[PDB]
């Protein structure tokens, strides 16, 4: 009505007040919106592709020989290949992905993760790798027999060139993760003259119960 | 120690996203010392910042509006009486040449009359592009490489409304708020540092966009 | 006869985003049954007694080896404290259940933090330094706000305590975070006569009710 | 509508004035809410939980022995073994309860008090205290024959180890307050290997129509 | 004399009694003499003074929404046009460093600008924490004892908006409103000195609960 | 109601502001409009000749 009394609040310009504004063209019509394909509503949609972990993240690798997981023929057995934690946060191998770069603009997420791994040798390699998933509570095992008695995977070459696996769960907050590890369940079997190298690529996304809490600016660039 | 439960889907929106209103340009309005020019001419630039041109170019195409606020104070933080013109150019209009040229009265050109001692001005600048959406990309030729004129939004030129040199320099910083966007085509986050204000030009030394550990088999950097 | 702790009886938890993907374990009387602490002898001396859960229970029978190996835990404990003393003892224990019991340390007028044996007792327990301020800065005569039993040796000589999970969140882990502490507290002294046994025994009996575990390392 | 008075109170800052602000995060969403146990919505249920009585705060006496009302073989008969205020505001016995600690979080409180006897003697030990009451007008009873003439209960310690003695109404204001008399009506009388020593702990709460008025910041801290 | 009448059940809620606006905080924004920094960071802190600490320690978990006030002046109370910036800073956000460090311009840090001469800003800060309540009292190890960071509200940066030193001290005090309360588990209240500001820590000279009188029959002080 | 925030925006004079004026002569009745030929209401009517 005509009576009125100001409280506090009035006259701050608060930053992420979603108040309204006089349009400063009133009258002007936008060009009309065409169907463009591609819209995209959610960061989430983004967070569920898959895309390559880099893995091989170490010291003088360079280029896309980062994003590739070396497997040859092994004089030892039950050697470890490669490990990595499942940590899209912080720096490491999810830096990579997207899944990985979103969660850089939040402070807390949670869900399930999706890994996948293609092996890229020849059509007439074949071989067996364990891949084994430890949750946030243990250490990397030491060996594969540890390994195999944890959440694992025997993955065949000759069979499947693909295998998905599926952390459960991990978090984070203002990190508490898991590590998968690949072992060399058998050595590296070829026929003569076929490369005895070859390479995983590992992919990273979320499922479809992963979330982001409190929006928070990237320390990336 | 673990998050039990699910953050929800309303912060992982692309309207939340791109929302709360974010400090785009720091105006100088110089009227003493060796700079008595009185005036200034800011281009409404949605990517003068890393962090923000960052965020936008997760998107190909995006229609928005943009809400302006306008937090204008002197050198020593005082705000006193003193009038301000903020004039909205619309863009393919002339822009002022001097601190009382005849674009200042033109009446297409949108005007902002407020004091120092007022509370911000605010004010909503609509969906500008003569195309259906804004390109953060544009690949080919006007007739520069990859300079699409339709991204335009116009020119905010600031002006005390003053006869002769007032000697007091304003700092104006120009808030902006992005409102009822819609993106398409997802693309991936920059991982190279930018070089110039409108190209995707990196330097050849490449940084690696995962951070570098001992060995494939260790989980500590 | 039983206190119910809040009036609330223990469940198990209610369906959780991160408990969908996996189902939590739920053990049975190989994890659930009784487990008998050493006795605690009650002399005329005595300030009191505390235990921590699930720290009491943490390195012993199979429950212990749940909650080592397993990230996350919920629980509810049926606990029972028992009195060995004849018609011709007097004294009156309180029994009290202290969710998030934090213990304080006692600066000399500089000890400001308790050691790790004061926080996480174990098995055996921990006496009191002051019961009176029940060693965390707050009144006993106030305790009775908590759930409690009197043991007055001339009326009854058990208490039962059922106590459901208390917490903020629906897990946490058994091994570092104790959601409540068990405190008994006499308050009137043990007095007797010369021939008597000069220590009344105290044994406490605890069940886990409801027990869950969720990511077996 | 949009003629407007601005009325006295305008810009005035009332620190109980419970009005709107807006959120400074729109759009973030809270942990939801599980289920916790032992919630309270209300002072006076915790005013109404028994809790001990520090009946013992005489000089010299530290620790829990403070809590304790001794009782022993007396030589001379009708003694009169301890008394006390029911005045949950001022220092005293009352101090060390809960009802005694709330209400001095405010100014004024009116309601009927419970106070319970617990007899901590062995189950050998029998005898007889005179538990009365003296209501706000009269002074302490000087013998056991004037506490027997008003409100009084001849308490048993072979039959009942506990007994409720309820005080009709009690006040405060801006202290008008009964006393509570414990005699030795008997003998304390035990059989040979016996303590001749007990103690009474004394409990006191609030009943259903206690209350509580104008909020006021306690002393104690 | 007496209150005959029951004085109702409405101040007794825990929603009337953890309600009104308290000073929280004294924040100096410091600009002159040897301490010209120009800007102030503070942390969040419900429990900064005694009393409301030992008020909100009558819980364990308590879930609520906080209303913060900034009540600003000089030293000689006097309230020019000076601008000033009120950044929250969210649990798990970089602190800025200096008068113009970057972090005053993150547009996911939500700020308030307004003038010493305006009425006092107001802004509502959700519920926070991870958990679904906040922890007075956590029982444990973070992996120091009893430090759960569940209970990070944040912290309000403060400033001057100017380019150098104005040589004034603006005296900023923080008053916050708890709304919504719902509180867990009651607890007794403290009897004891606070020695430290997070620990339960008290003194080796245990003062009684109850003051002192002569003697257990005694009824004068 | 009586509770009032002022926003940003406040006392701001934007020339493009199609808001409500109190008429400087209340109660003034101007001249009746009489029929006149040849009324345009578009520019687009200008364009086409």
């Amino acid at each position: 009505g005509l009576p009125t009394e100001l409280k506090p609040g009035t006259n701050q310009f608060l930053t992420t007040d979603d108040g309204t504004s006089p349009p400063i063209l009133p009258g002007f019509e936008p060009t009309p919106l065409i169907h463009i394909p591609g819209e995209f509503t959610s960061l989430l949609d983004l967070c569920r592709i898959e895309t390559i972990l880099e893995v091989n993240n170490t010291t003088g690798t360079t280029g896309v020989n980062r994003l590739l997981i070396p497997v040859r023929a092994q004089n030892n057995v039950d050697q470890l290949c490669a490990s990595f934690q499942v940590d899209p946060g912080r720096n490491g191998p999810w830096q990579s992905t997207m899944v990985g770069q979103i969660c850089r603009y939040y402070t807390q997420w949670s869900g399930s993760l999706k890994v996948t791994f293609m092996f890229t040798g020849s059509f007439m390699a074949t071989g067996k790798m364990l891949i084994a998933y430890t949750p946030p509570g243990s250490a990397q095992p030491t060996t594969r027999e540890a390994a195999m008695l944890g959440t694992h995977i025997v993955w065949d070459f000759g069979l499947q060139s693909s295998v998905t696996l599926v952390i459960p769960w991990i978090s984070n907050t203002h990190y508490a993760t898991g590590i998968v590890t690949i072992w060399y369940q058998t050595n590296f079997v070829v026929p003569p003259d076929t490369p005895s190298e070859a390479n995983i690529i590992a992919l990273g996304a979320a499922q479809e119960n992963f979330t982001l809490k409190l929006c928070k600016d990237t320390d990336e660039i | 120690r673990c998050v039990m439960n699910r953050n929800g889907v309303n912060e992982a929106s692309v309207e939340h996203f791109y929302s709360r209103a974010g400090l785009v340009g720091v105006v100088e309005v110089k009227d003493s010392g060796t700079s008595q020019d009185g005036y200034t001419v800011w281009p409404i630039d949605v990517m003068g910042f890393v962090q923000q041109r960052r965020k936008l170019e997760l998107s190909t195409y995006m229609r928005f509006d943009a809400e302006f606020t306008f937090v204008s104070n002197l050198n020593d933080s005082t705000t006193p009486g003193m009038l301000l013109q903020y004039m909205y150019v619309p863009p393919g209009a002339p822009k002022p040449d001097g601190r009382k040229s005849y674009q200042w009265q033109t009446a297409t050109n949108p005007s902002i009359f407020a004091k120092l001692s007022d509370p911000p001005p605010q004010v909503s600048v609509p969906f500008m592009s003569p195309a259906s959406a804004y390109q953060w990309f544009y690949d080919g030729y006007p007739t520069q490489y990859g300079q699409c004129p339709n991204n335009m939004m116009g020119h905010f030129a600031i002006r005390t409304v003053s006869e002769s040199t007032t000697g007091k320099n304003v700092h104006v910083r120009v808030y902006m708020r992005i409102k009822h966007v819609r993106a398409w085509v997802p693309r991936p986050f920059r991982s190279q540092a930018y070089m110039v204000k409108n190209y995707p030009t990196y330097s050849q030394t490449i940084s690696n966009t995962a951070a570098d550990r001992a060995s494939i088999t260790t989980t500590d950097y | 006869n039983i206190v119910l702790s809040y009036g609330e009886w223990p469940g198990y938890c209610p369906s959780t985003d991160a408990t969908a993907v996996d189902k939590p374990t739920r053990p049975d009387v190989s994890v659930n049954r009784f487990y008998t602490l050493s006795t605690k002898s009650w002399k005329t001396e005595s300030t009191g007694w505390y235990w921590k859960f699930p720290d009491v229970l943490n390195d012993t029978g199979v429950f212990g080896q749940n909650a080592q190996f397993h990230y996350l835990y919920r629980s509810g404990f049926c606990m029972h404290v028992q009195c060995n003393a004849s018609k011709f003892h007097q004294g009156a224990l309180l029994v009290v259940v202290i969710p998030e019991f934090v213990v304080a340390a006692s600066s000399p007028a500089q000890g400001l933090y308790p050691d790790f044996a004061h926080t996480n007792p174990g098995k055996e327990g921990q006496v009191f330094r002051d019961p009176y301020v029940l060693d965390a800065g707050i009144p006993l005569s106030q305790a009775l706000v908590f759930p409690h039993q009197w043991i007055n040796l001339r009326t009854n000589n058990c208490a039962t305590i059922i106590m459901p999970y208390v917490n903020a969140l629906p897990f946490d882990s058994a091994l570092n975070h104790s959601n409540f502490g068990l405190a008994v507290i006499p308050i009137s002294p043990l007095k007797y006569c010369n021939g008597a046994t000069t220590e009344v025994p105290i044994t406490l009996t605890i069940a886990p009710l409801n027990s869950e575990f969720s990511g077996l390392r």
